[PDB]
């Protein structure tokens, strides 16, 4: 479960090349489930980018790094086309 | 040298029409015809997509990145290296 700065965050490079190798070597090998917050902001935005790449880099490998993210309902934006009285499969 | 010289030949029979030479008026017409009037084939020169050309070079800048790194790591390796170390 990573956690970090959401709308005011500002990283080194040094701290960017973790992330890209880091976190996703060690979440690809074990078969992981990284779980953080959904976000297009700030750190989730990072997980979310280095582990697209790496989908697309693996020349239509087997399994993907499966991801899951929480947010709060209250602070969506368009929500509002997401409600659905049936199911909206 | 011979590898390196294969190519042309490939080249120039790629670009050539397909009849024999004493049929090769019939496709010299045709196209003398066409130019009268008013481009390489498409297998060995193409203008991709510009969307399609963005995931690919995004590709090949992913890949890059783990060229470097065995690079520089068997870099490392050299006893020259290893001495000043």
């Amino acid at each position: 479960s990573v956690t970090g700065g959401a709308k005011n965050f500002n990283m080194k490079p040094r701290l960017k090349s973790i992330f890209r190798r880091g976190l996703v070597k060690v979440a690809q090998t074990t078969g992981a489930w990284i779980i953080t917050g959904g976000s297009h902001t700030g750190v989730m935005k990072q997980v979310g980018e280095a582990v697209r790449d790496f989908s697309l880099s693996s020349s239509y490998k087997e399994g993907e790094l499966i991801t899951i993210g929480v947010a709060t309902w209250g602070t969506v934006h368009r929500r509002e086309g997401l409600i659905h009285p049936t199911g909206s499969f | 040298i011979w590898k390196f010289q294969r190519h042309d030949l490939i080249e120039e029979y790629h670009g050539r029409p397909a009849a024999p030479p004493p049929f090769i008026l019939l496709s010299h017409l045709q196209l003398f015809i066409k130019r009268v009037v008013l481009k390489r084939h498409k297998q060995l020169k193409n203008k991709l997509e510009k969307n399609e050309e963005a995931a690919l070079l995004s590709w090949e800048i992913y890949l890059k990145e783990n060229y470097l790194q065995n690079r520089q790591f068997q870099q490392k390796q050299r006893p020259e290296q290893k001495i000043e170390d």
